[PDB]
């Protein structure tokens, strides 16, 4: 509907002529690779390595187009979807967004999948005999088709894109690699070639030597430039004191149980006459007719910020009339607005409600100031608060 | 004496600890927290004859409304200790009601709350507590927890990260984080 | 409906530039500590040594924090005088609203409570947030049917926004949704 | 926070002031278990920014 | 609208979220939006993070930009359900499926959402769809989780064999099919998908607590200790490996090293009836009485319909000279106890030692209905009956 | 002369359930001899200025 020169406002929102719309497609295929020597007849090609940015790793069939197993290993996001699986027999790898590595063959061969990392594998990278893979945490990846690394650590920084250069089955010419740092680390069989700084580098590149060269003379860069360069428990100890205590248990047990369940007789009585000392006072800052505030002092100094965090507790009710009022001692704090309404309480949030309390006495004097919320038709609080302000500090 | 004492009693150890205790009774101290704590060490160590008169003792001796708050807390632990989580619940709302920043009461009240089933309560007290005091894990780990179990995987995620935060060798935060990374994907 | 988003406008463009002289007081404070701490070092000092114009760079930024200082004062001012304005001016929209439908007492006073929510604006709660909390769960609660809209559009959150269209779209709607029939309800 | 004394930003673990576990001993920061005997001299933490230590 | 699709996916795929985050930033400045995937990687990237708002948002502008997509809409009702709203996941998961009926995730997730919303035949039927579609490891294990919630294990065992039976090696599908094998009778194919976990991952933590446990049960105490061993370090403080450790120590007549591991785990978990019904019962053991009635009583008030605490408590209270409510605290055990003779039996025994001799008859041909294994019940059981 | 006879086996956890956990029980920090007598300092001037 717009046109590349074209913009948003004028021409993908000029669509008074049409405005038509249409359906889905297949997604980025962001891989490739296919089993060749059958290109002259393109269709018993039948490797189409696609691995989508919808997350399938799609084959469709090659010259046939049935793509009837549409079947991917990747179970996510395809970090190293291609270059993996070349298996002479066709066994195809793919790499997860999680960093394990599958080993999905050939119409979705099931192979055990090696998770053969630490940090996440997103550095894949084909041998020539097997497919390379590179370590994320700063560790060379060296590896079979059978899950076993065969390669040790081998690089100092996080690789990005490897490559190999001209050998045998048995065999492996110049294997170079990236660096997250973009330093080129050409690597020999043997031995490792340099570490340098450069501008950044690729996912993919390729030794297109034309007069043998060993190296790829292949560039990316931020810039787009285009190099062709060639460079036993801990089970606890009991002492004395727990057998002489033990033994007084046991010679004992009945005094025991009795004065506890006294004592517990006791507890139970004193906390229900608390509790309903408190509800009479209704001093229970959390107290059908849900709610919970708290109050909060921030500041040294004659001026501080009383904030309260009120809060609707309830499934989906709020609550309209409520007020809220406090007690101070008129000669040592000036409350502004002591006494104001507050919003219609939304179930589930805190809303902070502040003031700004200011300290009179030129005396350092540190005195109780109480909140009450209440409704507006009624006059006994529906719970209240108490804040200890704490000294002056004026001047 | 008060430094070993409770270095036992934290390392599951708290008969040593009581007689640790014992000692600065035997020396003339009287304080609130010198009872509170020979209470806790009694109950703790299995001496069920001296644990409540302790506390008692405490509760007469408190010269605050914190140390009466503190005590009431412990009695809760008592309390729930012994089962009838009823008592519990009183002592709980009492610690709230003698100090309304007490951190823990809110989150072994919210506790004891979505025990019964309640559990937008449980989460707007655990809310509370977590406002209160970030550098405590328990909060985090119970609101995350109770998230993950109703649905609210951003919520989870947000707590449990907080609580790593405040207990970073935690193990259950652990599982958590991953379950959640994993559904992320 | 367009008469009174001006008003509403108008105090969310106060607010958004009181928010900015506020974080630029907070670096000029920060330059401010500073630079008296490094001043503070040459006093501790014995050594004598050349001050490199150190209190010339402190009375600048003193000069930039009073100036900064003065200018939220004026904008608190400015800001408090637009909120009583469009106290006003929303009474008068409950009260058109309560007019051009058979509004009862009971509907009327849920929107005088969702509507006119505080008297002074604060660093943590304002007037927008409020009361674009309180009409996304009106709405949420009784004057939707579709699931969908309830969890996309119809969210409730206390953190003040980047603009001022959710509540804008959300008065709208709930003139319009009250229009169909609609009426409301708190359970 | 407003005064710098100690000669090393950043000295090693284990030879500046700037056991059981969170989930046994209660805490007080981040770790910094509870202590017994409080003393007048106790800091047990410290701050990182004013703006933390008000509020 | 599209210039670098690629290298931005590219820079996703290898968890940058850096570079990614830059390029799809300059992409957007150029293109003034409209390009569909600098937003959606973004959204994913936000999603990726803590973040599921700014995902939300971002999901609804490539919504809005290309409306009849169905992958749009599925994320943005993934978006949703990663919140608490389920039912408005649901109706966006439908849109997302009346412009796609073939795909798998849709079922799956209107599954789980009609899960959470307790609606079973609805989300029964769409996992079978789901299964019929594409047979995933997720969907089984929330058909399983729906047959256990809802109904019987006759129902899970089932499942979670077909499940095992292809892709064996998930550990998860193994474990829960092992623990439904314990919570039946059979403790041998337990104890062979429990092998089969251990032999995958051998530090399996929830599955050799498993595997503890059903060694305990057959005695043999050292195996599950060694077992708990493997462990030990990985889970220092969890109330269910010292409890099950206390077991162990309490198997080979450890009392005390019992009692200390069952009192450090009821420290960590003090509303976890069995560390309270463990204590009480070695508190018995060791002949305390005081410390039993009170752990036995904890254990009551928190699972009050079970006959063997009943019992255990109205042991405690036979030798703390309290005979009536040993009475009383038998009869709620007999009338809460249906298939456990250890409560009649000790009932008769209370009765002919308060010299009756008349209905501890009739506790005795109320054992004698419910009629095997104990050494020591065997005896008392001729004992009481040769001398009635 | 008869014992009553008590079952040998305990009560096994067969799964890890994730419950919450509760706040533990705190033991209050005892003073020093120099902080209350400075707490009493403080007060008593209190005391003083209300009593005038």
């Amino acid at each position: 509907l717009r046109f590349l020169p074209l913009e948003l406002s004028e021409m993908e929102a000029f669509v008074n002529q049409h405005k038509s719309k249409s359906i889905r497609r297949q997604t980025v295929i962001t891989t490739m690779t296919t089993l060749k020597k059958n290109l002259a007849d393109e269709d018993a090609v039948s490797c189409l390595v696609l691995g989508t940015e919808n997350k399938e790793l799609l084959v469709l069939d090659p010259e046939a187009f049935t793509i009837l197993a549409k079947m991917s290993l990747p179970s996510v996001p395809a970090f190293l979807e291609a270059s993996g699986q070349f298996d002479v027999e066709f066994r195809l790898a793919a790499a997860c967004r999680n960093g394990s590595i599958y080993i999905l063959r050939r119409d979705s061969k099931r192979p055990k999948y090696c998770i053969e990392l630490g940090a996440q594998p997103v550095g894949l990278v084909g041998v020539h005999k097997v497919l390379v893979v590179g370590s994320n945490q700063d560790s060379l990846h060296g590896f079979t088709y059978k899950g076993k690394r065969l390669w040790t650590v081998q690089m100092p920084a996080a690789i990005l894109a490897m490559n190999l250069l001209e050998q045998h089955s048995r065999g492996l010419q110049a294997v170079m690699a990236a660096l997250a740092n973009e330093e080129v680390r050409i690597y020999h069989d043997k031995v490792l070639l340099n570490v340098i700084r450069t501008p950044e580098a690729v996912t993919s590149l390729c030794f297109g030597r034309y007069g043998r060269e060993d190296n790829t003379l292949i560039m990316t860069t931020l810039g787009g430039g285009l190099i062709i360069k060639i460079l036993k428990l801990n089970v606890p100890r009991k002492t004395r004191l727990y057998v002489d205590q033990t033994l007084r248990e046991r010679e004992a047990g009945t005094a025991m149980h009795r004065t506890f369940q006294a004592d517990l007789y006791l507890l139970r009585l004193r906390a229900a006459r608390a509790y309903v000392q408190a509800l009479e006072s209704s001093l229970s800052p959390v107290s059908r007719e849900p709610l919970k505030l708290h109050a909060v002092v921030q500041g040294l100094g004659p001026t501080f910020k009383l904030t309260l965090h009120l809060q609707n507790t309830s499934t989906a009710r709020p609550i309209l009339g409520l007020v809220v009022c406090f007690l101070y001692n008129e000669v040592l704090y000036a409350l502004p607005r002591a006494f104001f309404k507050v919003p219609l309480l939304v179930p589930g949030l805190n809303y902070p409600l502040e003031t700004f309390v200011k300290s009179l006495s030129d005396k350092g004097i540190s005195d109780i100031i109480k909140v009450l919320v209440l409704r507006e038709g009624q006059s006994t609080p529906l719970l209240s608060a108490h804040i200890n302000m704490p000294m002056s500090e004026g001047l | 004496i008060a430094c070993i004492g409770s270095n036992h009693f934290y390392t599951d150890q708290p008969e040593v600890a009581l007689r640790f205790y014992r000692r600065l009774l035997q020396m003339g101290v009287y304080n609130c927290q010198l009872f509170n704590n020979l209470g806790l060490c009694c109950f703790y160590a299995q001496q069920y004859d001296m644990t409540l008169t302790s506390f008692e003792r405490a509760l007469s001796l408190a010269e605050n409304e914190e140390e009466v708050a503190d005590v009431w807390y412990n009695l809760g632990h008592v309390a729930v200790g012994t089962g009838d989580t009823n008592l519990a619940h009183q002592c709980f709302r009492l610690a709230l009601v003698s100090n309304n920043q007490h951190a823990e009461a809110y989150n072994n009240l919210a506790v004891l709350e979505m025990r019964r089933g309640h559990v937008e309560q449980a989460k707007a007290l655990l809310q509370t507590a977590s406002s209160l005091a970030p550098h405590m894990y328990e909060p985090h780990f119970n609101f995350a927890t109770i998230s993950d179990k109703i649905g609210d995987l951003q919520r989870s995620y947000a707590a449990a990260k907080k609580s790593e935060a405040a207990f970073p060798d935690h193990v259950d935060t652990q599982h958590l984080i991953k379950q959640l990374e994993q559904h992320f994907a | 409906l367009e008469e009174y988003f001006e008003l509403i406008d108008h105090h969310f463009e106060l607010r958004i530039n009181g928010e900015k002289l506020e974080e630029l007081l907070s670096e000029r404070a920060v330059q401010f500590r500073a630079i008296q701490r490094r001043l503070l070092t040459r006093f501790k000092d014995k050594t004598p040594a050349p001050l490199q114009h150190l209190d010339t760079l402190l009375d600048g930024t003193y000069k930039q924090v009073i100036a900064l200082a003065d200018a939220v004062e004026e904008n608190q001012d400015n800001l408090f005088q637009s909120f009583t304005r469009l106290k006003s001016a929303t009474h008068l929209v409950i009260l058109l609203i309560g007019l051009w439908q058979k509004l009862s007492a009971d509907q009327i006073a849920i929107l005088e409570a969702a509507f006119l929510p505080l008297q002074q604006d604060t660093q943590e709660l304002g007037w927008e947030e409020t009361v674009d909390a309180a009409l996304s769960h009106l709405l949420k609660t009784c004057l939707s049917k579709s699931s969908k809209e309830q969890a996309l559009n119809l969210n409730s959150q206390l953190g003040i926004p980047k603009d001022t269209s959710q509540l804008k779209k959300h008065i709208t709607l709930f003139c319009d949704r009250l229009a169909k029939g609609g009426r409301l309800c708190l359970s | 926070i407003l005064d710098e004394n100690a000669i090393a930003q950043v000295p090693r673990p284990g030879t500046s002031l700037k056991g059981p576990s969170p989930a046994v001993r209660p805490v007080t920061q981040a770790g910094r278990p509870i202590t017994g005997f409080l003393r007048p001299s106790t800091q047990s933490g410290r701050p990182g920014t004013i703006e933390q230590a008000i509020k | 609208l599209e210039k670098q699709n690629w290298l931005i996916h590219l820079y996703y795929i290898q968890k940058d979220y850096e570079a990614c985050k830059a390029v799809i930033k300059e992409q957007l400045q150029e293109t003034h939006g409209l390009c569909e995937y600098a937003i959606y990687v973004q959204a994913l990237i936000f999603r990726l993070e803590g973040n599921i708002q700014e995902s939300l948002r971002l999901f609804q502008m490539c919504a809005f930009l290309s409306p009849q997509c169905a992958d749009n809409l599925k994320q943005v009702a993934r978006s949703l359900f990663l919140l608490g709203k389920h039912k408005a996941a649901i109706e966006v998961y439908n849109e997302a499926a009346k412009l796609n009926q073939k795909d798998w995730e849709i079922c799956h997730n209107l599954g789980v959402c009609y899960i959470y919303l307790k609606q079973f035949d609805k989300a029964q039927d769409q996992l079978h769809n789901a299964l019929h579609l594409n047979r995933h490891d997720l969907t089984y294990i929330m058909l399983g989780k729906i047959f256990l919630l809802k109904g019987d294990l006759d129902k899970a065992i089932e499942i979670y064999k077909k499940a095992v039976e292809f892709s064996p090696e998930n550990t998860e599908l193994l474990t829960t099919l092992g623990l439904l094998y314990l919570q039946l009778g059979i403790y041998q194919k337990a104890f062979e998908h429990l092998g089969n976990t251990l032999t995958y991952d051998p530090t399996n933590y929830k599955a050799i607590l498993a595997a503890g446990s059903m060694m305990q049960t057959h005695g043999d105490f050292d195996v599950a200790l060694t077992k708990y061993k493997v462990v030990a370090c990985a889970v220092i403080e969890s109330p269910p490996l010292w409890n099950n450790i206390g077991m162990c120590f309490f198997g080979k007549k450890k009392y005390v090293a019992a009692i200390s591991c069952l009192k450090r785990a009821n420290y960590l978990a003090p509303l976890d009836w069995k560390i309270l019904y463990n204590l009480g019962l070695v508190h018995l053991t060791m002949q305390q009485y005081a410390s039993a009635f009170h752990f036995l009583s904890a254990a009551i008030n928190f699972q009050p319909k079970m006959g063997e605490l009943y019992m255990l408590l109205a042991v405690a209270l036979t030798n703390l000279e309290d005979s009536e409510n040993a009475k009383r605290a038998y009869e709620e055990a007999v009338r809460l106890d249906k298939c456990n003779p250890l409560v009649n039996l000790n009932y008769a025994v209370l009765l002919y030692n308060q010299g009756e001799k008349r209905d501890a008859l009739a506790q005795y041909q109320e054992m004698e209905k419910k009629v095997s294994s104990s050494l020591e019940f065997d005896p008392e059981m001729v004992e009481v009956a040769q001398k009635l | 002369m008869f014992r009553e006879v008590l079952p040998k086996q305990g009560q096994l956890y067969v799964e890890d359930i994730t419950t919450m956990v509760l706040c533990k029980p705190k033991l209050l920090p005892l003073k020093s001899l120099t902080l209350e007598k400075l707490e009493k300092m403080q007060q008593a001037a209190q005391d003083t200025i209300h009593q005038q």
